[PDB]
């Protein structure tokens, strides 16, 4: 059938195909996912033929896990298999060198030669690791060298990995479990930085400070908020500043430590805006914040 | 001046040669501004770039003004006042904040209509045609009276509020208090407390009038400002929001910002975000017929909008039906072993969304009752026993036994079904048990009551400790186990 002759050399895979496509395992499904970064994920579903058999170095749980593979528009994209009905998976690669215990797989082959002369040998557990070599036999419970012959035994396996899929302000982009909680989301849209969670605030766009007053039993830190202004009389609005944890005034006073990135374009507490002081004084570390807070003003 | 004609750029041109543009702070130009001088360099926009937010260039023919996006942050008046920064002049332009600035027609529209210059309106590739009815700004109460002046808005005010009554009287001076409509360059709305903020909306809803408005409830009646958002969301006619603390104003935008869009495409966006929906993969790309939808299989979904409506295989299906064919998609099935031999091959399929009980019956596993609790995944290839119901087999067992637990029987046959695959050896006389399941302290009990005086009530368990002394210690232990 495989249709060579005595003595000619072969391939194990091959020949495995031939016997699987002359074997009878229709019944056998196998569904895997891909996912790309910025393009689309894709469901790919197999059948027997397909199911049995694959071309790498991955076990199971290494497959489980995802693997790494090109895609068409030139970018990185994340593949891994999560479904199964059917007795065995088969996985096979270039050489490459593995490590294996008792227990962790079914049976295993070794291949040492060169292109044109090469011997085979075979791995196999009933009670540990067995070898056999024709008419020798090695008996290990733990075994390394380089093996590039995978088998493994599966009866049926489901789980919920799943990927997702978001959109930041203007571009859509797919990732498998990210840390996209840490965003702030408007009803189904991220903004661009990561924040902790709070009422985000918006700066006025190329207007000046409005020129309102700042009030505070702090005169010194009032006058500092007043000079970010660049106050000149009258004073279009007044508002007035207590410092945390005292939130009964309209602005209220947070320490330089609570810093988040968001802070660049505004910060908030509650729905009242805040400012930054030091040593109940400010500095030019809280100057930038204040400044752009005063311009959200 | 507005005016839209249904001419060509260059035909239009003819009016007037001039061009007004919308750029970011950067200088790059908005799609719409994009495509319309794509083919003029654009360097000297960002040549004396960078700006600040809300600035205008100018060179030759072509005009400018750099305009931030609604999800950065911005608003209408702000928006009007960078474009009244323009020279005033005739123009040629799209409507402002459209595509992904995300300012409606309408707000563009009225930006225009305030600005002194004439225009000239192409359409827009990307219109936001559907309106923002709820807009939150940090304009204070003397701005918010002259937008409402401009546009000729409707602003209601509580009499209570002594502090706002006071300065608008300041700014227009010589108007009155009392419970009625007032039209002194503004339109005014005037009422007391004790009128309630359900009446002050439905009366809104019958004038039918455009509001420049306080979030009602939470300065007139002292209602936190979710709740003022959820009433003002109930009220039909637009309105403007503004407060004097501008983080009041970004938390209503937080407010704002969830249930933004329409029912259908806030749910393609819930999918988009989710990425898959059950068992369905979200794809989200745009076909010369639809853009797409969720597919499973080898079938895709496409959908065109306004009205959203989602084709399959040829077939249309409204959004309400296919919302609802998808949440129908929680089938989780297991498949499990059944026997009554208990080494006979036998095998049933039963789902997770009911409860063992509701779909078979009365069954147990290892002494555990599963009639009234759902499976999970763990459950996966367990074995189960089902037996009917009784009652005077239950009250024999009772007079037998002398207990009173209706669901004894169940739970000791599923105990004793899984004893009985141990093994129990002995040791000097004395019945040794192989380590499994915990069984340390069953094996010490065993141990103890082997060399005690002891003897029961029910002769049935007596006999069974008779039967366990001498080596069938499986029936005993499943007996004291339930």
């Amino acid at each position: 059938y495989c249709n060579k002759t005595v003595g000619e050399l072969g391939d194990v895979r091959e020949t495995m195909s031939y016997l699987f496509q002359h074997a009878n395992l229709d019944s056998c499904k196998r569904v895997l996912n891909v996912v790309c970064k910025t393009c689309g994920q894709q469901q790919t579903t197999l059948k027997g033929v397909e199911a049995v058999m694959y071309m790498g170095t991955l076990s199971y749980e290494q497959f489980k896990k995802g693997v790494q593979i090109p895609c068409t528009c030139g970018k990185q994209a994340t593949k891994y298999l999560v479904q199964q009905e059917s007795p065995f998976v088969m996985m096979s690669a270039p050489p490459a060198q593995y490590e294996l215990k008792h227990g962790t797989f079914t049976c295993a082959s070794e291949y040492t030669g060169n292109y044109q002369c090469g011997h085979y040998k075979h791995i196999t557990s009933k009670e540990t690791l067995y070898c056999i070599d024709g008419a020798l036999l090695t008996k290990s419970s733990e075994y390394k060298g380089p093996i590039t012959d995978v088998f493994y035994k599966e009866n049926s396996y489901t789980t919920t990995i799943k990927p997702v899929t978001y959109k930041l302000d203007g571009v859509v982009c797919t990732e498998i479990d990210p840390k996209l909680d840490n965003y702030y989301k408007k009803d189904n849209s991220y903004f661009t930085e990561q924040p902790i969670d709070l009422v985000p605030n918006q700066p006025y766009p190329n207007a000046s400070f409005d020129n309102f007053k700042f009030v505070c039993d702090n005169i010194k830190f009032a006058d500092d908020l007043n000079q970010l202004t660049g106050y000149k009389k009258p004073a279009s609005r007044e508002l007035k500043v207590t410092f945390f944890p005292d939130l009964n005034g309209d602005v209220v006073a947070i320490d330089y430590k609570h810093y988040t990135p968001s802070f660049k374009k505004g910060a908030k507490l509650l729905h009242k805006p805040i400012v930054w002081h030091v040593n109940n004084a400010t500095n030019k570390a809280t100057y930038k914040p204040n400044t752009w807070c005063i311009r959200c003003l | 001046c507005v005016e839209e004609v249904t001419t060509t750029l260059e035909e239009t041109k003819f009016l007037t040669e001039n061009l007004l543009l919308y750029i970011d702070i950067n200088g790059n130009l908005h799609p719409d501004s994009a495509t319309l001088v794509s083919d003029i360099d654009i360097t000297f926009l960002k040549k004396d770039a960078p700006y600040i937010v809300g600035d205008v260039v100018q060179e030759g023919v072509l005009t400018a003004v750099v305009i931030p996006t609604k999800k950065a942050g911005g608003t209408t008046e702000m928006l009007a006042k960078a474009l009244r920064k323009v020279p005033t002049d005739n123009y040629i332009t799209t409507y402002p904040g459209q595509g992904l600035n995300g300012y409606t027609v309408e707000e563009a529209k009225t930006v225009l209509k305030k600005c002194k210059s004439a225009f000239y309106i192409l359409p827009s590739i990307i219109s936001n045609e559907k309106q923002e009815i709820l807009g939150t700004v940090s304009w204070n109460l003397r701005e918010m009276l002259a937008h409402a002046e401009e546009t000729r808005k409707l602003m209601p005010v509580c009499v209570e509020t002594k502090a706002i009554v006071s300065t608008i009287q300041r700014k227009y001076k010589g108007i009155k208090i009392q419970e009625g409509v007032v039209d002194y360059g503004a339109r005014f709305y005037f009422y007391t407390s004790k009128t309630t903020v359900a009446s002050l909306i439905n009366t809104l809803n019958d004038l039918n009038e455009t509001l420049v408005t306080m979030p009602l409830g939470y300065v007139t009646h002292g209602l936190n400002l979710e709740e003022a958002a959820r009433y003002m969301r109930s009220l039909k006619v637009p309105a403007t929001v503004s407060v004097s603390s501008p983080d009041a104003v970004t938390a209503y935008n937080g407010y704002l910002t969830s249930s933004s869009k329409t029912p259908e495409e806030h749910f393609i966006e819930t999918i988009s975000l989710a990425g898959s929906y059950k068992d369905w993969s979200y794809s989200g790309q745009s076909t010369q017929l639809g853009i797409e939808f969720l597919k499973r299989g080898d079938k895709s979904v496409y959908y065109t909008s306004n009205p959203t409506t989602f084709h399959l295989d040829g077939e249309v299906i409204t959004f309400d039906n296919l919302k609802t064919l998808l949440s129908l998609r929680e089938v989780r099935t297991i498949k499990v072993f059944t026997t009554v031999d208990n080494i006979n091959l036998h095998t049933q399929v039963v789902d997770m969304s009911m409860t063992y009980g509701q779909q078979f019956g009365p069954t147990y596993l290892d002494g555990a009752d599963v009639t009234k609790i759902k499976p999970h995944n763990s459950h996966e290839g367990k074995t189960f026993y089902v037996l009917p119901n009784d009652d005077t087999l239950r009250v024999e067992a009772f007079e037998y036994y002398h207990t009173t637990d209706p669901s004894f029987l169940g739970r000791y046959m599923s105990a004793l079904n899984h004893t009985k695959k141990w093994k129990y050896p002995q040791v000097n006389g004395l019945t040794s048990i192989k380590w499994a399941d915990n069984n340390c302290y069953l094996a010490t009990a065993l141990l103890t009551l082997q060399q005690i005086e002891l003897k029961f009530n029910p002769p049935a368990l007596q006999d069974a400790y008779y039967r366990a002394r001498a080596g069938e210690a499986a029936n005993f232990c499943a007996l004291i186990l339930a």
